[PDB]
């Protein structure tokens, strides 16, 4: 796994996130945080609003400042329409969350 | 008590001539589970040979499975053989004198401490 | 394989004679109290798996 | 080699070694390990020790 | 090929190691479960009307002196 | 006496036996090499 | 709240400890400190608890369509744990 | 439960797999199989 890990640290530190884009839908290895790292600087918006559900629910130790600081991402860019009415709310709790981590 | 009679006279053509008298009874408890489990036995392949009434041959298989594996018996005569066989190849370690009855090597021996228990 | 396996490893029984786990050291040690009521007890997953492991 | 009428006799014996038991034990241990059936056969045909 | 003899051990404990002369050993106890189960089988199959067929029926009632039940039809 | 056997002519399950064998599930990046290089 | 220490010394074994005692000395052990030969005999009881708790339920159900056990009532509480007993009651 | 001179036969017993080739030497029922083809269409 150390190898995996290099290898994908590597390759996103070479310009290459389409491939890894392509990854995350592969047969076996459901991986969605890595589509949610990699798919916002390309035109794939429809696996975001996928892979929000198993996101949320695993609660990966004590993760929820970055996955609400992904949540701005769909709901600044959205293809139909946005209210943009929970703006400040999400910035708010992203910042008391990572004001909170700082103190640890 | 026509089965005590008997049951004496067996030990005794086996030169045994000082018993106790609840042995002789086992035997007879023993004979009598051993006929109904293998009469329940024959009941079972008779009811599974689609027949109303009972057969002797299912008796016959009957009492082989009883033997298959309700009894314990070395194979005789031709499988030790192929042991010492397959074993007559392995050679004699040299004889080094030393102290004498020397013992086998540390670890595979009973002497080991329990790793978690400690001082 | 379950018989040799058994009789190297440690394993819990559920409602019986079911084997599933064949692996770590979930089990407590019985001589202590604090395993004693968790015993009687029987984010939130890490800390659960660090009171068996 | 059959005409030489040395080396024929050289085939059709054997080179003793006489060697103590810890170097005959060193040789045993080396003669196990991969890519070493080939040498075994000149020491089970040519060589006695 | 496929399922030779360490796929069967990763099926029930994931980390367990087999000696090399052990696992002769098994397929040996594989081979005389074979013959014995079907010598048993051939012998039932002889019983039914002097000879029937290898029937599957007769060989879940073969299965009750190994302590053993077939998920299978029946 | 226990070597041998696996040098004696013991290939047949050894490099043909092993030959088009899935992956094991800890190197999960060797399918997606091949499906790139296919693709 | 209490540890298992204590909870051993409240426990009132019936069988004597020189029951269990002589049961280890046969297999090969001392049984000479009291600590270890309480569980044997609590285990026994056990046992023999379950098929006394057992054949009660099938003496108070026998004919009800003092307590006298016979074996209809032993026969059937042994077949679960696999004893079988055929004792014939003439001759 | 009689008594006579003869041993009592069950002609049941554990039947040990073992088959008789050659009426002096006997197989554990397999690993003998094409071999025996082999030297009785042959040589015979």
């Amino acid at each position: 796994q150390l190898w995996e890990d290099h290898w994908i640290r590597c390759s996103k530190e070479l310009n290459q996130w389409e491939a890894l884009t392509e990854y995350g839908q592969s047969k076996g290895h459901i991986n969605p945080y890595l589509v949610l790292e990699c798919a916002w600087r390309v035109s794939n918006w429809t696996a975001m609003k996928e892979a929000l559900v198993q996101v949320e629910v695993s609660c990966p130790k004590e993760m929820a400042w970055k996955v609400n600081m992904y949540r701005g991402y769909l709901a600044i860019c959205h293809p139909e329409e946005q209210q943009l009415s929970f703006i400040e709310r999400l910035v708010e709790m992203a910042s008391s969350l990572a004001i909170r981590e700082w103190r640890r | 008590p026509k089965d005590a009679q008997m049951m004496a006279q067996i030990l005794k053509d086996m030169g045994i001539t000082e018993y106790e008298p609840r042995v002789i009874n086992q035997m007879l408890e023993f004979a009598f589970r051993y006929v109904t489990t293998i009469l329940d036995d024959a009941k079972i392949y008779s009811s599974h040979a689609k027949k109303a009434t009972v057969d002797a041959d299912d008796v016959r298989l009957a009492i082989q499975c009883r033997a298959d594996q309700s009894f314990t018996s070395p194979p005789p005569r031709d499988f030790l053989l192929d042991i010492a066989r397959q074993r007559n190849q392995t050679p004699l370690p040299l004889i080094k004198p030393y102290s004498g009855p020397r013992l086998p090597p540390d670890r595979y021996c009973l002497t080991a401490p329990n790793y978690r228990l400690k001082s | 394989l379950t018989s040799v396996v058994s009789r190297r490893k440690a394993y819990r029984l559920r409602d019986g004679h079911f084997k599933y786990a064949f692996g770590s050291n979930v089990t407590p040690q019985p001589y202590l109290k604090n395993s004693v009521v968790a015993y009687n007890n029987l984010d939130d997953a890490e800390q659960q798996a660090a009171l068996l492991l | 080699i059959l005409s030489n009428f040395k080396l024929r006799a050289f085939l059709d014996n054997k080179y003793v070694v006489r060697l103590q038991e810890d170097s005959y034990n060193y040789l045993i241990r080396y003669l196990q390990s991969d890519n070493n059936t080939a040498l075994c056969k000149v020491l089970t045909l040519h060589i006695h020790l | 090929t496929k399922k030779k003899l360490q796929d069967l051990v990763r099926e029930v404990d994931p980390n367990e190691q087999l000696d090399e002369d052990v696992e002769e050993m098994l397929l040996q106890i594989a081979d005389d479960f074979i013959e014995s189960v079907v010598t048993a089988a051939c012998q039932l199959a002889r019983h039914r009307k002097s000879s029937t067929l290898e029937v599957k029926d007769v060989q879940l009632h073969l299965e009750r002196q190994w302590n053993m039940w077939i998920p299978g039809f029946g | 006496k226990r070597c041998f056997k696996r040098y004696s002519r013991s290939s047949l399950n050894r490099q043909q036996d092993l030959s088009h064998c899935p992956p094991p599930p800890q190197l999960r990046l060797l399918d997606f090499l091949q499906k790139r290089k296919e693709r | 709240l209490v540890d298992f220490l204590m909870q051993l010394e409240d426990y009132t074994p019936t069988i004597p400890d020189a029951v269990t005692g002589y049961y280890l000395n046969r297999a090969g052990f001392e049984a000479s400190d009291p600590r270890i030969i309480r569980l044997i005999s609590l285990a026994a009881q056990k046992f023999i608890s379950d098929i006394a708790n057992d054949a009660l339920q099938h003496c108070k159900m026998k004919g009800t369509a003092k307590y006298t056990l016979t074996m209809e009532d032993l026969t059937p509480a042994l077949s679960e744990y696999g004893i079988n007993v055929k004792k014939p009651h003439y001759f | 439960c009689h008594y006579s001179g003869h041993h009592p036969q069950p002609a049941s017993f554990c039947t040990f797999g073992s088959r008789q080739i050659g009426r002096g030497y006997y197989v554990f029922d397999s690993r003998w199989n094409r071999l025996r083809c082999a030297l009785n269409l042959m040589v015979e």
